[PDB]
């Protein structure tokens, strides 16, 4: 209802992504 | 103010994605190993248009 | 005080000069349209309509004379090509000097338009200032539009008063001007079925004559005359740069794609029918389903036009060109005179070898021989390269079934390299090469200048889009004027 | 005549920067 | 067969004088 | 080698810039 | 009731400005830019182009793409509910339908973003010349990204929404259409780099005919719509102008429309040459020099020497980028500079 | 010092209630745009 | 009677010819060596 | 008849006019809350 | 009977105001001049327009640009235009009440 | 001025200048015909892009 989206939908899949990422050095 | 909920454990869910190897299966994305078949050197382009979903799930069992 | 690029704004607030302006810009339009008729009369050559067609001459104005009905002219003949008939009054000819007349008169109005400027159509009874009804304007254009839509459609194209349209089988082969009768149905939307035009301005008339009748009579709402700022005569400027930018890119898709309004005998063939080798595989059809009946390859491959054939040549597509490689085709590669066959090639031992073809996305490919698996048994070395499966080394020959060369062997390998060259290109031709001067190198359709001009006018028009709409919502700061004060103010003091 | 027009161009270009360096408009 | 063109056009030449006047 | 690309070369010199000298000529007189 | 109080919310002051122009730029912008990420992260291209180009498999920065789709494609918009993939979203995100929904988003987040400044210069009561100056970047999009492929065979010949599928394209367009030798190309190219120039000019000398240096500078109070343009002279640099170069302008209207004119312009021009070369319509060869070409085999200016590398680089790199095409060149038939 | 030219719009007015006089035009606009649609689709059937 | 009252002049300064000369001149040498081909 | 391109046509027009309804009708609501 | 450029600041400086009328009695807004006001010298914050605040609402003159001289800004002149007579009778109302409270000529011509 | 004939003929439609509906009018109308219009308008490019493929329509020159 306010400005709090822009850490629900911008802060939640970087970090989801920046934990894909983390784990995909971990390959091979 | 303070908001410690819950950062690290969308850490832990973006690890569990890919260590599990369950990108590769929503994304569609080919692990390592299964690039190519255990006998020929062909890339499996899409030839067909309305085939071609078809086409790739009839690539898929040839692995 | 006006710089250059205002100078013609000086017919904003006087509704008769306007008129008087585009009364002028119309007699220019239809002056082009009878000129641009005289002179591709001119230069024409109806002698052969199955190797020379309309769209190999660089005619542009010329198929749309003769997508509509316009077959034949005075001197006699046609566009079909029977050197005799009487079509009456409405030749090429006649209609160049229609629009000649037209144009005439239409500079006549202009000028009374010009001189005679202030009447009382324009001014309020009222006030001093000129207004114009523009909600009612789009009213009464609309009727008139929606009126010689359903016109046009009911009685033209069904041919109840009037010719048919062009209408032509999937091949380009047979087609004249033939009534059609409109489809009702799912098959009306399909853009390859020439009922649907016809469906399309009965029923679009009808919804014009409607709409128009429906402004006639209805006034527009407060809230979007403000937000829309109707009484200004540029945001129906805006408004109509948007529409007919936007008409003109469906008239370039509908013209590169290809459609039932422009057909492949007036503008010629499209790119994707060399993409999907759309003739190929029905030269091969038809080669097999004669193969079938107990014939030869000679009497298999002479009973193909070369009409089919000649649509079957990367010369012919239109993404085969250049931006400044002007003029016809046949100063491209000369007049095609007569199909020579189909090059067949062995390779020794009896083996068929297939020349690999030249795709459009390349200004220069090599000559490349496969087998049917695709395996490359023979080639043309690139300069002074070592040739392993050099021509000479794989001892390939070229037999020509049907056309000009019928049953023809050639063995000697410079006459098999250049044959292979030109089979890079599709089916092989006769080019004369003199009487134009032409080059070797390969110009555009009127289906790649029409597809090319109006992209490029669509795109600069929706920039004319965004400065008119930036000119019109914004009035009051980009003038320092707002329009809903009234200009005969006095002051106060404070 | 291929090469004398883009020689006369040029030429045209350089008496323009001429006639723009010291023949300027006053303010 | 049936005369539904013929005797449209009165039922649509008339009309237009309706509008026209009316106007 | 086009005999009327140099009519075309000279008419996109010539037209243009007849316009622009027309218009500076006829602005100094009554600007 | 039901309209003024959404449009009395929408144009509220807040953090960030959210008009009526919004509700169409924020879904498509952040569909767009998650859907780049997303398919930089995990979407391969391995069925539709034959590489590998995702984080998953194993890429940097430079090496990422979401790729265009296949050429079996066709132009089609590829929806996920469409009949080429048909809800699956692995198949959809295996055909390259990535590619047409961030380049529709994109398009869509430009055209609500030039509405978006449309909106605010229609609240701050100025003349929207910045609306004006983002029709060339908006064009420069519809000419590459949407005209360009929907003039060739199909998606697939458009940029593939990389860094190194960007320089890719660029070479298919220096070895297949040559290019640079267009002379909307040129235009271009001179009015990316004046604007640049005078970027760089204009900065170096509003820095160095400042009114007050720093002896008596008496900090007046700033607004930020002038752009700080109160600070320096007029007069000292066009007299330092005037000397050095003998041109110079004297208005500050004229000079920052010269700034607006340039790359808007140079942008607009190679907008219609990507629009003429997606007909294939190019500025390849000059005929003359062709037949000189012809007629002696000793004749070489950089031209053809320039002809001879856009050769090389169409038929050493069309088996691998034209994979769809099957070429097998063989080694004989590849051009070479000692044959 | 260079001159503009923009355009001078009518004064914005609400639409009164009506009178017999433009009622019965508008009723006769109607009514002759009914059966002239009427007249239309039987051209458009008798064409197809 | 009333010579229609909105003939305002044209105005093209000498600063505003020598800019229209120089993109004329140089569109001209840009496109010459094509329309020549 | 219906197609499956249909059908899905159908699918892809639901699915727009629904989340064009329902940011518009989260906006309405949202826009009659806070009415200052 | 006060106006702000800053919501929450008030201008202290009375400015030189210029009425105007349509003849109809509909249009018509109000050139202002405000001669070195206390916005010009210092602040750092950012004008969002002219806020005119009262006891019956408030009116919002967006047109609102400075002039400078030699670096300086000396003077604020904004210009507020009507176009309604609903709104005309607002903009004397909050004009008696400014003009009551700060002292203004009202020399009509 | 000038009193024509054509310019006492066509009078009645250049008359109401700025004649307003009050309120939103037929705003709703419109929008829903606005709608109608951009489902016709998808339909008509999704035949043409032959991804809405129906039942007796073959989108090619057959
Ligand atoms: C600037 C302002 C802001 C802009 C922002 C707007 C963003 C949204 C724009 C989206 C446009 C998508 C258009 C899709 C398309 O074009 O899709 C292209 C289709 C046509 O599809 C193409 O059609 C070609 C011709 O096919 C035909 O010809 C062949 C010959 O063998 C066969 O017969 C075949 O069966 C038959 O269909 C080829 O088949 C191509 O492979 C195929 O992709 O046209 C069509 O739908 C539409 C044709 C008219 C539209 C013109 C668009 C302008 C160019
Ligand atoms: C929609 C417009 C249109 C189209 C598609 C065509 C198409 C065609 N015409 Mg027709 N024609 C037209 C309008 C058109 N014409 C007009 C207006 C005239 C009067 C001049 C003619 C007169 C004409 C003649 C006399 C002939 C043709 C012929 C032809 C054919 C060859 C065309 C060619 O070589 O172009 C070449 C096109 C180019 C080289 C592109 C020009 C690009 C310009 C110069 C770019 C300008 C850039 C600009 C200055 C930059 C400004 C920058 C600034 C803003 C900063 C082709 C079928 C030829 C033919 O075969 O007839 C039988 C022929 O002889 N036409
Ligand atoms: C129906 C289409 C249309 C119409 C009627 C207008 C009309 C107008 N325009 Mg708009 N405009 C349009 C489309 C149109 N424009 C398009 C497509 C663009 C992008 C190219 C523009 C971009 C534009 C700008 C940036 C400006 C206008 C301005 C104007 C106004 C003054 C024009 C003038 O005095 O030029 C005088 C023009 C000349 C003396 C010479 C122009 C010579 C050109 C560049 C080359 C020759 C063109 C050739 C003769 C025409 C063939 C056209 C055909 C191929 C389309 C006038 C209301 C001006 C304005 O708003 O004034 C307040 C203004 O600044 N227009
Ligand atoms: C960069 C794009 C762009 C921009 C910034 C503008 C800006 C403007 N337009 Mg133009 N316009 C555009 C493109 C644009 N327009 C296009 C492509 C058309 C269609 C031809 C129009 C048609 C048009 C008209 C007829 C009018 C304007 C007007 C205006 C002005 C007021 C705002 C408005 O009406 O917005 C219009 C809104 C938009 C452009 C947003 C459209 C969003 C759509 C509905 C999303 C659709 C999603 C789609 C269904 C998804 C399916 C995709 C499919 C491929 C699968 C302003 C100058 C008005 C004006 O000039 O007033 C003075 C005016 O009368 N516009
Ligand atoms: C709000 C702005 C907006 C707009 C105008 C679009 C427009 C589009 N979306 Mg995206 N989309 C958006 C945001 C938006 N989307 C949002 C908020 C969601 C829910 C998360 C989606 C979910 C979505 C998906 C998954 C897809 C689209 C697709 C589409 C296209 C098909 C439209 C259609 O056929 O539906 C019917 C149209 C109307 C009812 C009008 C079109 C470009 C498709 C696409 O881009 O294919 C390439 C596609 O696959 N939409
Ligand atoms: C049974 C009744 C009937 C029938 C059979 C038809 C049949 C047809 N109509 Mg018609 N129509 C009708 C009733 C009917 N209509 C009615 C009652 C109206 C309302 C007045 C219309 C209004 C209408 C319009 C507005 C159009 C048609 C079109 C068509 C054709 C569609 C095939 C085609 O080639 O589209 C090709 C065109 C498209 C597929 C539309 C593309 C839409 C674009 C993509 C929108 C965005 C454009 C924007 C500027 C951005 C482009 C960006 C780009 C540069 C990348 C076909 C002849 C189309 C046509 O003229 O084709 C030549 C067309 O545009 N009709
Ligand atoms: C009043 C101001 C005048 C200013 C002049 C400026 C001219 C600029 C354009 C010059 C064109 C080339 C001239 C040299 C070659 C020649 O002459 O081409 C001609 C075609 O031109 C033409 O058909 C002109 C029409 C071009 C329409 C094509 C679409 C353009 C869309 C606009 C896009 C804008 C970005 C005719 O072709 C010739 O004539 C042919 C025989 O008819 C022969 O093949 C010849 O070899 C030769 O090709
Ligand atoms: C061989 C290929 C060559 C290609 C061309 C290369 C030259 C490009 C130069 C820059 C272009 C103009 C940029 C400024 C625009 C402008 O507007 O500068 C104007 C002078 O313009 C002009 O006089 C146009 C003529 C340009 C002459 C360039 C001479 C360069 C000097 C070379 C020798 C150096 C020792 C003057 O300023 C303005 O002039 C008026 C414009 O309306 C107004 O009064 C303004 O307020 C303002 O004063
Ligand atoms: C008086 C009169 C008459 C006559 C008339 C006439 C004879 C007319 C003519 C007219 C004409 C004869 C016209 C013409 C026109 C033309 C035009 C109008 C053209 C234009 C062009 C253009 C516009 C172009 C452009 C361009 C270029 C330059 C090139 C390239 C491309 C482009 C596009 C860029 C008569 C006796 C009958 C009778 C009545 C009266
Ligand atoms: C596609 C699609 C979709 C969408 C989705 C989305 C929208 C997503 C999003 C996503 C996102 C939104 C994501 C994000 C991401 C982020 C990231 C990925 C980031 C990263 C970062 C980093 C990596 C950092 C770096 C750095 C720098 C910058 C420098 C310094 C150093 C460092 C390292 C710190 C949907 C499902 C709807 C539908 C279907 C389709
Ligand atoms: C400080 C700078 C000094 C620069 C010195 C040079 C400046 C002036 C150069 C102008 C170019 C004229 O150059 C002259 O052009 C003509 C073409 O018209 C050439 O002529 C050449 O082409 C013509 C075609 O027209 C042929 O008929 C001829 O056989 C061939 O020699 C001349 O060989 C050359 O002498
Ligand atoms: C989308 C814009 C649709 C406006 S529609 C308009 O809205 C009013 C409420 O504000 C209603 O009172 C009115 O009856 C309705 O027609
Ligand atoms: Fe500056």
């Amino acid at each position: 209802t306010v400005r709090w989206v822009a850490v629900h939908t911008l802060a939640v899949p970087t970090i989801f992504f920046l934990g894909a990422i983390a784990a995909m050095q971990f390959i091979q | 103010v303070i908001h410690s909920i819950t950062i690290p454990a969308l850490f832990i869910a973006g690890w569990l994605f890919v260590s599990t190897g369950l990108a590769y299966d929503v994304f569609g994305t080919p692990r390592p190993d299964s690039y190519y078949a255990q006998e020929q050197r062909s890339i499996p382009l899409v030839t067909d248009r309305f085939e071609a979903k078809q086409q790739v799930e009839t690539f898929l069992e040839q692995l | 005080g006006l710089p250059w690029y205002r100078v013609h704004t000086v017919l904003i607030n006087d509704p008769g000069r306007l008129i008087a302006a585009h009364l002028m810009h119309t007699a220019l339009v239809a002056g082009w349209a009878g000129s641009m008729a005289l002179y591709e009369l001119a230069t024409f050559d109806p002698s052969d309509p199955v190797l020379n067609p309309m769209w190999r001459q660089g005619m542009f104005v010329l198929p749309f004379m003769a997508r509509l009905g316009v077959t034949g002219s005075w001197s006699g003949w046609s566009i079909t090509g029977e050197t005799g008939i009487d079509p009456g009054f409405w030749s090429f000819e006649g209609v160049a000097l229609a629009h000649i007349v037209l144009s005439g008169l239409l500079f006549l109005a202009a000028c009374w338009h010009w001189v005679y400027w202030d009447l009382e159509l324009f001014r309020d009874p009222r006030t001093g200032e000129p207004a114009l009804d523009l909600p009612k304007m789009f009213g009464i254009h609309l009727f008139l539009a929606g009126l010689l839509c359903f016109g046009f459609g009911a009685f033209h194209l069904t041919g109840l008063f009037g010719p048919g349209m062009w209408v032509s089988d999937p091949y380009g082969l047979t087609g004249s001007v033939q009534p059609v009768a409109p489809e009702w149905g799912p098959d009306g939307f399909n853009p390859y079925n020439p009922g649907g035009v016809v469906a399309h301005h009965i029923a679009a008339g009808i919804v014009g004559i409607i709409a128009g009748l429906f402004h006639i009579l209805v006034r527009p709402p407060q809230r979007l005359y403000k937000a829309l700022r109707m009484g200004n005569i540029e945001t129906v400027l805006s408004s109509s740069i948007a529409a007919v930018f936007f008409a003109a890119f469906v008239v370039a898709g509908t013209m590169w794609y290809g459609s039932a309004t422009t057909p492949i005998e007036l503008f010629g063939p499209t790119r994707y029918q060399w993409d999907s080798s759309y003739f190929q595989q029905e030269i091969n059809r038809r080669v097999q389903a004669s193969l079938a009946s107990g014939a030869t390859l000679e009497e298999a491959w002479s009973a193909i036009p070369e009409k089919l054939a000649f649509y079957d040549y990367i010369g012919n597509n239109p993404a085969k060109g250049g931006l400044f490689r002007t003029g016809p085709m046949n100063k491209g590669d000369g007049i095609a005179q007569a199909w020579k066959g189909h090059a067949v090639f062995r390779n020794k031992e009896g083996e068929e070898l297939f020349v690999r073809r030249m795709p459009a996305f390349f200004e220069s490919f090599p000559v490349i021989l496969t087998d049917k698996n695709g395996v490359v048994k023979a080639d043309i070395p690139f300069r002074r390269a070592e040739s392993k499966y050099s021509f000479e080394q794989q001892g390939v020959t070229v037999s020509f079934y049907g056309g000009e060369l019928n049953g023809q062997t050639f063995t000697d390998p410079p006459t098999v390299k250049s044959y292979a060259r030109k089979a890079i290109f599709g089916e092989i031709f006769e080019f004369d090469t003199e009487t134009l001067n032409s080059d070797g190198i390969f110009r555009t359709s009127p289906r790649g200048w029409f597809t090319f001009a109006h992209a490029v006018f669509a795109l600069l028009f929706f920039f004319g889009h965004i400065w008119h709409g930036a000119r019109t919502l914004f009035r009051d700061v980009f003038s320092g004027i707002d329009p809903e004060l009234s200009p005969e103010q006095v002051e106060w003091g404070f | 005549m291929e090469t004398i027009t883009y020689v006369f161009i040029f030429a045209c270009i350089i008496a323009l920067f001429f006639f723009a360096i010291f023949f300027r408009e006053p303010p | 067969a049936a005369a539904a063109a013929a005797a449209a056009a009165a039922a649509a030449a008339a009309a237009a004088a309706a509008a026209a006047a009316a106007a | 080698v086009n005999q009327l690309g140099f009519i075309a070369t000279a008419l996109f010199v010539l037209v243009p810039s007849v316009f622009l000298i027309i218009l500076y000529v006829q602005t100094e007189s009554q600007q | 009731g039901w309209f003024d109080i959404l449009d009395d919310w929408l144009k509220r002051d807040r953090f960030v400005f959210v008009g009526w122009s919004g509700i169409l730029l924020f879904p498509c912008a952040y569909l767009a830019l998650g859907g780049w990420l997303t398919g930089t992260t995990f979407v391969t291209s391995w069925y539709t182009h034959g590489l590998a180009s995702s984080y998953l498999e194993g890429c940097n920065f430079l090496t990422v793409a979401v790729s265009t789709p296949a050429n079996s494609m066709g132009h089609s918009l590829l929806l996920l509910w469409g009949p080429e993939a048909q809800g699956d979203f692995t198949r959809w995100c295996q055909l390259g339908g990535l590619w047409t929904f961030i380049a529709l988003h994109g398009a869509f987040g430009l055209i609500g973003f030039m509405l978006r400044q449309f909106e605010i210069a229609r609240l701050v009561g100025v003349r929207p010349y910045n609306a004006i100056a983002f029709s060339a970047p908006i064009a420069v999009f519809v000419s590459v990204f949407l005209i360009y492929p929907l003039g060739q065979s199909s998606w697939f010949f458009a940029p593939s929404f990389g860094v190194a599928a960007i320089f890719r394209f660029l070479l298919f367009f220096q070895g297949f259409h040559n290019w640079t030798l267009n002379p909307f190309h040129m235009m271009g190219v001179a009015g990316v780099l004046g604007g640049a120039l005078l970027c760089a000019i204009h900065g170096a000398t509003v820095e160095n005919t400042l009114f007050q240096d720093g002896e008596g500078a008496s900090t007046f109070r700033a607004f930020n719509p002038t752009q700080a343009e109160e600070t320096y002279s007029m007069v000292t640099a066009n007299r330092f102008w005037s000397q050095i170069f003998g041109i110079a302008f004297s208005n500050k209207r004229w000079l920052h429309f010269f700034m607006l004119f340039v790359p808007v312009t140079g942008l607009w021009m190679s907008a219609i040459g990507v629009v003429g070369l997606a007909l294939n319509l190019r500025s390849y060869d000059f005929i003359s020099q062709e037949i000189r070409a012809a007629e002696d085999p000793e004749f070489e200016t950089f031209y053809t020497k320039n002809l001879l590398l856009n050769e090389g680089i169409r038929a050493w790199m069309a088996p691998q980028d034209q994979p769809h095409e099957n070429f097998v060149f063989p080694e004989e038939v590849l051009p070479r500079g000692n044959a | 010092g260079r001159l503009n030219n923009f355009a001078i719009e009518p004064k914005v007015y609400q639409a009164q209630p009506w009178t017999p006089q433009q009622k019965v035009r508008a009723a006769l606009l109607v009514g002759g745009g009914l059966l002239l649609v009427a007249g239309l689709v039987a051209i458009a059937v008798g064409v197809s | 009677m009333e010579p229609n009252p909105n003939r305002q002049p044209v105005e093209l300064n000498r600063t505003s010819l020598y800019l229209g000369l120089l993109l004329i001149l140089v569109l001209a040498l840009l496109f010459s060596s094509y329309f020549f081909n | 008849t219906i197609t499956p391109s249909l059908k899905g046509f159908f699918i892809g027009l639901l699915s727009g006019a629904v989340v064009l309804g329902l940011t518009f009708a989260v906006l309405i609501a949202i826009s009659q809350i806070d009415k200052v | 009977a006060e106006i702000q450029f800053i919501r929450g600041i008030n201008e202290e400086v009375v400015p030189d105001v210029r009425l105007t009328r349509a003849r109809d009695g509909s249009s018509g807004q109000a050139m202002f001049y405000f001669d070195n006001p206390k916005i010009v010298q210092e602040g750092n914050l950012e004008v969002t327009g002219m806020y005119m605040v009262d006891e019956e609402g408030e009116i919002v003159t967006r047109d609102v640009n400075a002039k400078f001289i030699n670096g300086q800004p000396v003077a604020i002149e904004a210009t507020y235009t009507m176009r309604s007579p609903q709104e005309w009778d607002r903009f004397i109302r909050f004009m008696d009440r400014y003009a009551a409270s700060h002292g203004l000529g009202f020399q009509k011509s | 001025a000038r009193r024509t004939w054509l310019g006492d003929i066509l009078r009645p439609l250049n008359s109401e200048y700025g004649k307003v509906a009050p309120g939103w009018g037929t705003t709703p109308l419109m929008a829903v015909f606005m709608g109608l219009f951009l489902v016709f308008l998808l339909i008509i490019l999704e035949i043409y892009n032959s991804t809405l493929i129906l039942d007796g329509v073959n989108v090619s020159w057959k």
